[PDB]
């Protein structure tokens, strides 16, 4: 198809800025081509020569140098390849990682990671070897097999007849046992994946296998998996060794018809014997070359199918509104909601925003209570600019959200995650996450608003220690307390907590509703019992996507 | 087969 | 491995042959050319029959035992991958052996095939001109060196270039498996500029990378190209003095061509088999390291100066002179402190675990000496974490059954447990295959084939606790209702531990232990209306 | 058998 012809045309325009190099690679493979065709044309006219000191000594320095030359350039290209290769492969992680950064968050909440690992780690390589690998091994193969025809007809134009007409009877073996090989391979993989499926479901359910003794039957279903693969195994272990005495069957038919044949026309007269020797190193020769252009001509279309499938990722148009360029100096921190109602694309048809309505003040501490199913949760995201309204408007002083700039606005408006998730990264670089920069005096003072030092102080070196993996190292409640720090660092000018008082101190939560980065700034605070009540200037109920 | 690069 | 010690044998034979019969190509080409110096076709007939026969014979024997080998490797995986998945579950990895074992498999018919042909090429060498062997011989070690050290530095730097680029990978999935708060933060330029940061150390070893590639190469062509010159200028000289014709020399150097190939191979195919089978043991150390005919119980169960523990240790026994005993035909439930791990008594009466002290004989007959088979399909009931495995609905709910339901009995248990209508709503009948693991499962749902499960067995005990807990209010009521709406209380004994009193109301002898023994008990309305512990929770 | 880098 045309698409092929797309993705090649891409491939090829993916890799322009290498010329410098694709230039010294492509001379230096000619080179070694020309040298390694000649060698056995030199050797027949020393044999010959032997049975005049001045043409064999031409003849054999001749034949010294060309062997050390085609020596010299078959490293030389090597190395520019693989140079050229992995420049190719660096390039293009690098697009594929920052096109992805830019996408909608429904995408990230429809795809799995294993699809996105998969493309970031195994197809940007196998992509990645098309033109340094397929596209040099095939011009090489081809224009050698060229060549070495070109010198045997030469050499002998009856003997070559019969090659010419002995290659199809190879090309169609090799052709169809790639066809096979490459489709027992993953018949051979889906086998093994539903037999590791088995042992996956095992453990799932354990304690309800130990609890009703069922261990005697899922053995005999990983036997029987284990038995389904086993015959695949061995179908391929068979086709192979049936293709290798196929192959040497036919060659020693065809050495021996040719040994034959060149024997009889020697003994005529037409012939000499440093002819035939080249001739008989030439036919052997061509043989692996006719295979192996085959197969790589076979092996280029998985790598253009693996480019297509990476490409389909970073050509995808996202679905966030038009970008913003408002940014005031002194936000007033007013909020209103309008008629708000909302449903997930994922799950559409489904609201669980009914024409919300409500407003907030500066001063006026608004509590949200009620389950709704956990609909709180999405009140709060749609207030960030993470999801937009599909009915109704959210304004921040009498001017939509999404008409504010990206990174202005996540600098006066900030909330804290239900569930709070750290970085691998040092604890400085856990509290200043976002900022361009920061003094570890602000971090010190960020850190006791949320009395987070009294675990920070005790670690060595203070705030440059190393994070756990995803704050492995970290408790429930001390990884609320760092998040909490990670707020007031900023100055907010609206806060939001998503239930934060449920693990940290119900004091400190009041400390932070009733500190200078809550004395006029704007607080919402989602609870999930009456507790809020003590402080709340304005409680607000909501259930079935309506407000109380 | 016979893949050098 | 030794129960295939014959056919293995077998094979160890015609390798042998087939290393025998492909050494006729070389021999009789050189005898070709001794022919053609000194020229009756007789003899010309005579070496392409021999050459030709021997040549189809060997490729045959090759294949016959290539065939023989694989199919008897393809058991012994087999066998082992059973066996260790079969440890590791009575145990209470899997996919190292499957990974390995085929490796192991191809290297070592390589290695083995590779040392046969090159102690056969060897032989036939010596034999022939001990002169030229011993030379070859003592040239080998000096020019397979060199390549050897190159080949190494440039292994290593291929492996942590790849180790980088696994590093670079991870540095971008956490990244990008978070990215509601990176958008919160706005901090999608620190992830790119980590990125090309975490790349722009890569792009370093490249270079040397790519060095080392060039190098070896070289020094491969160079070592290559030295070997054969340096046995090609004896050999003529031999030749030009008369002691050896040229077909012996061709013969010769024929022989030490394959010679070379063969040890090549060798070398490279080593070490793998050196890994794999020091892999192996790991797999192996981890591998390594009768009952009473049951006919009918009438429900009655006791227990006296009963005790157990964690697998960890005695020392964590939950109980200590334990007296529980629920009357047949009787319903009672149990409490205690939330610490006190009273739960493994359920799994005491399921025969999970030996009793520590004591006996726990139930019905006139020792617990542990049941058959296993007819005691766990007569004692079990819903676990305390439902859940739905794979399998399909109509087989979910009757796992761990001898014999298939009927449709009719099914239906039936599902109804009495309530969960006729959950099968009935569901698409397609029972024959619906539920999500692996409970992933597309409901607590309702959940809890009804968990009862069901229970109940299609017609127990002779229920220790069902836990299974209200996660279903609803509405499903919790309705399976009260179920329990006490039972024929004559369900004729059978009932030792729930309930988590609301709301079933603990209609017990017929409620209890409360302290201490790893039953401290408290008597009648709920006694219970609820005195001094008791169910009065005090209820007033608290 | 015979060896194939593959």
């Amino acid at each position: 198809q045309v698409n092929n012809k797309v993705l090649m045309w891409r491939l090829l325009k993916l890799s322009r800025p290498d010329l410098p190099l694709l230039v010294a690679a492509f001379f230096f493979l000619v080179l070694a081509v020309l040298g390694e065709t000649l060698i056995p044309h030199y050797s027949g006219r020393v044999i010959d020569i032997l049975g005049d000191p001045h043409a064999f000594a031409s003849a054999i320095f001749f034949m010294c140098l060309f062997s050390f030359g085609s020596s010299l350039s078959a490293g030389c290209r090597g190395g520019c390849f693989t140079y050229t290769m992995s420049r190719i492969n660096l390039r293009i992680r690098e697009q594929l990682f920052s096109s992805l950064l830019r996408q909608d968050l429904g995408f990230f909440q429809e795809t799995k990671t294993g699809e996105l690992n998969s493309r970031l780690s195994s197809d940007t390589t196998l992509m990645s070897n098309w033109l340094p690998l397929n596209a040099n091994v095939l011009l090489r193969s081809l224009v050698k097999v060229v060549g070495l025809y070109g010198f045997m007809l030469s050499i002998s134009p009856r003997l070559t007849l019969l090659s010419l007409l002995h290659m199809p009877f190879t090309i169609a073996a090799e052709k169809v046992y790639n066809t096979r090989h490459q489709e027992v391979l993953r018949e051979i993989q889906d086998a093994v994946a539903r037999a590791g499926q088995v042992v996956r479901e095992a453990v799932g359910g354990l304690q309800t296998v130990r609890s009703f003794g069922a261990e005697e039957h899922e053995v005999c279903r990983y036997k029987e998996a284990l038995e389904q693969c086993r015959q695949l195994y061995w179908r391929r272990d068979l086709e192979r060794a049936l293709y290798l005495l196929v192959r040497r069957v036919l060659h020693l038919g065809v050495q021996m018809l040719m040994l034959s044949c060149g024997l009889q026309q020697m003994q005529d007269g037409e012939l000499t014997q440093g002819s035939l020797l080249s001739f008989m190193i030439y036919q052997e020769s061509v043989g692996s070359y006719v295979q192996t252009l085959v197969y790589i001509y076979g092996d280029m279309l998985s790598n253009v199918g693996a480019a297509e499938k990476v490409f389909s990722y970073m050509d995808r148009q996202p679905n966030l509104p038009s970008p913003g360029t408002l940014a005031p100096t002194t936000l007033q921190g007013v909020v209103k909601f309008q008629d708000v109602s909302f449903a997930y694309p994922n799950r559409p048809d489904r609201p669980v925003l009914k024409g919300l309505t409500f407003t907030l003040r500066p001063g006026e501490v608004t509590a949200l209570v009620g389950p709704n199913g956990s609909g709180k949760s999405t009140v709060a995201a749609l207030l960030q600019n993470l999801y937009q309204p599909t009915g109704g408007q959210v304004l921040l002083d009498e001017k939509p959200i999404s008409q504010y700039e990206h990174c202005y606005l996540h600098s006066q408006v900030v909330s804290v995650g239900q569930e709070p998730v750290l970085f691998s990264g040092s604890v400085r670089n856990n509290i200043a996450y976002g900022l361009q920069s920061c003094e570890d005096d602000k971090v010190m003072a960020a850190a006791q608003a949320a009395h987070a030092d009294d675990f920070i102080q005790e670690m060595e070196h203070g705030i440059y220690t190393d994070v756990g993996e995803k704050g492995s190292q970290l408790a429930a409640g001390q990884k609320q307390r760092l998040a909490i720090a990670r707020a007031l660092v900023r100055d907010p000018r609206v806060l939001i907590l998503d239930e934060a008082t449920s693990a940290l101190d119900v004091q400190c939560e009041q400390a932070l509703q009733d500190w200078n980065s809550r004395g006029d700034r704007t607080v919402l605070v989602i609870a999930h019992r009456l507790q809020t009540v003590q402080r709340a200037h304005q409680i607000l109920v909501l259930q079935e996507g309506k407000l109380q | 087969y016979s893949t050098e690069l | 491995l030794g129960s295939e010690t014959r056919r293995l044998s077998l094979f160890l034979v015609l390798v042998v042959l087939s290393s025998l019969g492909e050494m006729a190509i070389p021999f009789f080409t050189g005898r070709l050319t001794d022919w053609i110096l000194q020229d009756s076709a007789d003899t010309f007939t005579r070496n392409l029959t021999l050459m030709s026969i021997l040549t189809i014979a060997s490729a045959v024997l090759e294949f016959v035992g290539d065939g023989i080998y694989n199919n008897t490797m393809g058991h012994v995986h087999s066998h082992l991958q059973g066996e260790v998945f079969g440890a590791v579950l009575r145990q209470e990895v899997t996919e190292d052996t499957s990974t390995l074992s085929d490796s192991l498999s191809e290297n070592l018919s390589l290695f083995l095939w590779y040392l046969v042909r090159g102690l056969c090429l060897l032989g036939i060498m010596l034999w022939g001109s001990v002169s030229l062997t011993m030379v070859t011989l003592i040239t080998l070690p000096l020019l397979f060196l060199l390549p050897k050290k190159v080949g190494k530095w440039y292994q290593l730097l291929e492996v942590q270039v790849r180790e980088s680029l696994a590093k670079s990978s991870q540095v971008a999935i956490e990244a990008l498996s978070a990215m509601p708060t990176v958008r919160s933060f706005a901090n999608e330029e620190g992830e790119a500029q980590k990125f090309r940061e975490k790349l722009q150390e890569i792009k370093t070893l490249n270079q040397k990378e790519a060095v080392a590639y060039a190098v070896n190469s070289w020094t491969t062509s160079i070592s290559g190209m030295l070997l054969k010159v340096g046995i090609l200028y004896i050999g003529g000289q031999l030749v030009t003095s008369g002691a050896v014709s040229s077909g012996n020399l061709v013969t010769f150097v024929l022989y030490q061509m394959q010679f070379t190939q063969a040890v090549e191979v060798l070398l490279s195919i080593y070490p793998r088999v050196q890994k794999a089978v020091g892999s192996s043991e790991k797999i192996f150390e981890y591998l390594d390291r009768g009952l009473l005919t049951p006919l009918h119980l009438e429900g009655l169960v006791q227990f006296q100066d009963v005790s157990f523990a964690y697998p960890n240790r005695p020392d964590v026994l939950v109980l200590q002179g334990l007296t529980f005993t629920l009357r047949p035909g009787e319903v009672t439930a149990l409490v205690g402190p939330n610490g006190s791990g009273k739960s493994t008594v359920a799994a005491l009466l399921q025969n999970l675990y030996q009793p520590t002290g004591g006996q726990l004989l139930l019905d006139g007959k020792p617990l542990p000496q049941y058959e296993h088979r007819y005691l766990h399909r007569q004692v079990a009931a819903v676990g305390q974490e439902p859940q739905v495995f794979g399998r399909s609905l109509q087989e979910n709910i009757a796992y761990g059954l001898t014999q298939k339901p009927t449709m009719e009995e099914i239906t039936a248990a599902a109804v009495k447990s309530g969960a006729h209508s959950f099968i009935s709503g569901l698409p397609q009948g029972y024959d619906t295959e539920v999500d692996e693991a409970g992933s597309q499962l409901s607590g309702g749902q959940r809890q009804a084939v968990a009862l069901a499960r229970a109940l299609i067995r017609k127990p002779c005990v229920l220790i069902l606790d836990d299974a209200t807990s996660a279903l609803d209010a509405n499903s919790q009521l309705q399976v009260e209702q179920l329990l006490y709406e039972s024929p004559e209380r369900y004729s059978r004994s009932v030792l729930l531990i309930t988590q609301h009193l709301s079933l603990v109301e209609q017990a017929d002898h409620i209890l409360f232990l302290e201490g790893g023994a039953i401290r408290e008990g008597g009648t709920h309305q006694q219970l609820m209306e005195k001094k008791g512990c169910y009065w005090a929770m209820v007033q608290a």
